[PDB]
């Protein structure tokens, strides 16, 4: 079980 | 006090940090106008002062000791791709151990420096020697931080419980690693493969 981190936007 | 893996989430958390800003540097995430070189480890690291990732690393080294150190912490893998429009070119992968058998805690300090600034020289250098490799890159990529547990790992909308996803095509390459007796930190770095046909 390994999580994911979304990058930024603007 | 008599804490035990906040020893090791010390080194473990500046590691993390001072690599991962490498990264950003090494790679291209933004502006070299913004970091700053310096001599940690006992070797010349470069870092960074961006405001806005160091909050975005804030809260991952804030929780990765509480959700991550509060749940076992194994490895950490970085998913890196051309924003402009390039997909995942780059993925920067290291493992992190966090205690490795100790219930004894009868010996005062228990952190390997020395051991640890082999791997980290290896672990600023393998970025940075790698990019040399590399021929030229600098584009405006996306970031994607992935943390490996053991437990069920219980995530809301700050991750994405996964991983698997491998990248779709590209070539890991193992640089160091090091195992202690209070932890084990791993170092390989992988990148999309040309020739797609």
């Amino acid at each position: 079980s390994w999580y994911s981190y979304p990058p930024p936007q603007r | 006090g008599s804490i035990t893996l906040r020893g090791s989430a010390e080194i473990v958390a500046e590691f993390f940090s001072f690599g991962i800003n490498s990264i950003l540097y090494q790679r291209g995430i933004y502006p070299s106008e913004t970091f700053t070189r310096v001599q940690k480890y006992g070797l010349t690291l470069l870092v960074t002062t961006d405001l806005e990732l160091i909050k975005y690393l804030n809260n991952v080294v804030e929780q990765l000791k509480d959700w991550l150190y509060k749940c076992s912490v194994q490895k950490l893998v970085v998913v890196i791709s051309n924003i402009e429009s390039g997909e995942v070119l780059e993925r920067w992968q290291f493992d992190i151990e966090c205690d490795k058998t100790a219930k004894d805690d009868s010996a005062p300090r228990e952190k390997s420096q020395k051991a640890i600034q082999d791997e980290i020289r290896s672990v600023i250098r393998q970025i940075t020697a790698t990019v040399t490799f590399l021929p030229l890159l600098e584009v405006s990529c996306s970031f994607d931080l992935l943390i490996y547990t053991d437990k069920d790992l219980v995530v809301p909308e700050k991750w994405e419980e996964s991983g698997p996803q491998f990248i779709t095509n590209s070539e890991e390459v193992r640089l160091r690693s090091f195992t202690t007796t209070i932890h084990k930190v791993n170092s390989m770095v992988a990148y999309k493969i040309p020739v797609n046909d």
